[PDB]
């Protein structure tokens, strides 16, 4: 279809948009909430085919105090995608300082491509969504609170305060998919805010492991 | 498989506005009611709001939401099962439980194939289920007991 | 004496009204800014494909 | 520095004044004048009431840490 | 104002208007309590300032805690915890409501 | 039902209030920074309206 694919380009590429501006990368207020509109009248609305074609949406954007930290957001054509097409993400990557990334894949990656994801982790940062995941934004929904990434210094106030071991606290899997929104990793908290109806609100806090 | 099509009676369905004279006024609006699950590929779906689309599953929603969703949702599927017959129970015995089955990320099942997979101590899990066989691992790994349970 | 009073009100409304005008100001400087590196940031956009 | 609740727990009133009371049953000084009773565990309450037990009840943290809390200090709930 | 903006809390935390909650206290029949005993006679104008109303009522916030310490953490979370419990007293004791 | 109870109670057996004002299990892990959410007996709890 055409339409459709339109529309769920322009619903991805939001959801994309407000994930990174929830991480802390900053973005305009405009595209943070553009109607489909001027998505289509700024690319084609004629994805089968024509100028809104995958890999020519792509988008960069830099944190908010580290203007030197980026991140790519891909969109490679391969329903299947492979270990070449990564391979040269990464090396044409390696041109810049940057280290994080953000993969879109239509299908699900072949097993053998997330072994090279996983391997080249500790140079390069790069995960994967589906589009299917990014349709929706799940933080957005009635029954996920509020999440706040929190950092080293707090978390070792926290259990300098309540003199717990850090390995004591509850865990949460990185494969949640709140984790992967958030882009946490091991060894790492987060808060989470919840509307207690005994107390109003209450206060609790996940250790990534 | 097939949808139903049913307009809310009940409070617990019609959706809520905040009028700006500053009243409720419930609103009475349509509503579906599937026989399957698939959640993911509904929430997609144009016209359809991706906020309060729930899915009554415990198990799907971890792999869509996340764990504090999977306790969200398993707290008002069990007060739903509880209150349904009009008694009540106090809402803090109910967080306990969640809590209890959300503390380690995953949903650990109250099941001997879920509490004995913690790491407790084998002359507790030996205590439910599996006595002979948490005893033998143990055995075997030489685990310890810090002698702390009840 | 009542009359002064709320006169001085008066001018604490005023003055929190500019300090809402600042906090506008600081919009208009943020969204200047972000379409000043976006001037820049087509260009690796367009580069990319 | 102590962080425990400055209120006694049952359970502690429970244990103290079983305690106590054994301890009386054993021939133990008393703290308080008889008014002419003789169960331990009346004259275990009396002593409660009038604060005035010989123990010092010690509230283990989770860390590991302890607090040492004297009855004639803490609250009475009961 | 603070009523408002706890009216707005209330309203954001408990949707659907649910005024049914539970809570420690019974304001209400305390309060009714205290009139039976003083023999308050609503009928004849009390002496009771606001501002003692509103001091009495910042001091017992202050007085109920739940997480001992002055660390800003600390603060936050018995600010959190014993949140619904201060919104609710608010209510039941204000200045016009008490007078 | 009796099989229902006796797997819910064997899966709480231990965790229990600490000193610290927290709710923890044997294995000291906290499962919640304060009983209830609020810290508060439920047995001195009456319903009321806001």
């Amino acid at each position: 279809d055409d339409e459709e694919e339109t529309y769920r380009l322009w619903k991805i590429r939001k959801t994309i948009m407000q994930l990174c501006h929830d991480r802390g990368y900053l973005v305009t207020q405009d595209e943070l909430d553009q109607t489909l509109e001027e998505f289509k009248a700024q690319f084609g609305d004629k994805p089968s085919e024509g100028r809104p074609r995958r890999t020519d949406l792509t988008v960069l954007v830099a944190h908010n105090d580290d203007p030197t930290d980026q991140m790519f957001v891909f969109f490679p054509e391969e329903p299947k995608v492979g270990i070449k097409t990564i391979k040269v993400y990464c090396q044409r990557m390696q041109e810049e300082n940057i280290t994080r990334a953000l993969i879109v894949v239509q299908q699900g990656m072949t097993p053998s491509a997330k072994q090279s994801l996983v391997d080249m982790a500790p140079k390069y940062i790069l995960e994967q969504f589906l589009q299917q995941e990014l349709l929706i934004n799940i933080t957005e929904h009635e029954l996920v609170p509020e999440h706040v990434v929190m950092t080293k210094e707090e978390v070792t106030e926290l259990l300098a305060r309540y003199k717990l071991r850090e390995n004591q606290l509850p865990r949460i899997q990185a494969g949640d998919p709140v984790a992967r929104y958030f882009g946490i990793k091991r060894g790492q908290v987060v808060k989470i805010i919840r509307p207690s109806e005994t107390a109003g609100r209450y206060i609790t806090y996940r250790l990534v492991q | 498989s097939k949808v139903y099509m049913h307009l809310p009676q009940t409070d617990n369905k019609k959706k809520i506005i905040i009028t700006e004279d500053g009243e409720f006024k419930a609103l009475q609006e349509w509503i579906l009611e599937t026989d399957g699950v698939s959640l993911m590929r509904v929430l997609s779906e144009k016209d359809v709001d991706p906020v309060r689309t729930t899915s009554n599953d415990i198990v799907e929603i971890f792999t869509v939401l996340g764990i504090e969703a999977v306790r969200k949702a398993l707290e008002r599927e069990l007060y739903h099962v509880i209150s349904f017959d009009g008694s009540y129970v106090n809402y803090r015995h109910l967080a306990l439980l969640c809590d209890t089955m959300t503390c380690r990320g995953h949903l650990m099942a109250i099941t001997r194939h879920g509490v004995n997979r913690q790491d407790t101590g084998p002359l507790m899990k030996c205590s439910f289920e599996e006595t002979v066989d948490v005893l033998m691992e143990a055995a075997a790994h030489g685990e310890s007991d810090p002698m702390k349970g009840v | 004496k009542q009359e002064q009073e709320k006169e001085l009100l008066r001018q604490k409304l005023l003055k929190e009204q500019e300090e809402k005008r600042l906090r506008e100001k600081e919009e208009q400087k943020k969204l200047l800014e972000q379409r000043a590196q976006y001037v820049e940031k087509t260009k690796n956009i367009l580069m990319f494909t | 520095k102590r962080i425990t609740t400055p209120y006694m727990t049952k359970y502690e009133r429970a244990r103290v004044l079983g305690t106590r009371a054994l301890q009386i049953a054993m021939c133990a000084p008393v703290m308080v004048e008889l008014e002419g009773e003789t169960d331990p565990l009346l004259i275990a309450m009396k002593e409660l009431k009038a604060r005035k037990i010989p123990i010092i009840i010690r509230r283990y943290l989770p860390d590991g840490s302890y607090e040492d809390w004297g009855v004639d200090e803490l609250i009475i709930s009961d | 104002e603070r009523m408002r903006e706890d009216r707005e809390v209330l309203r954001v935390i408990f949707p659907t208007g649910d005024s049914k909650v539970v809570l420690p206290c019974n304001l209400l029949r305390m309060i009714w309590n205290a009139q039976k005993i003083f023999h308050i006679n609503p009928r004849l104008p009390s002496d009771l300032h606001p501002i003692k109303v509103v001091e009495g009522v910042k001091e017992l916030s202050k007085k109920l805690v739940i997480v001992n310490g002055d660390d800003p953490l600390s603060r936050q979370a018995q600010e959190n915890a014993t949140l619904l419990f201060n919104i609710h007293l608010r209510s039941t004791l204000c200045s016009r409501r008490m007078a | 039902t009796g099989y229902i109870q006796r797997r819910l109670i064997k899966s709480m057996e231990s965790v229990m209030v600490k000193y610290d004002a927290t709710v923890r299990n044997s294995i000291n892990q906290v499962v919640q920074l304060r009983y209830g959410e609020d810290g508060l007996a439920g047995e001195s709890v009456e319903f009321q309206n806001l």
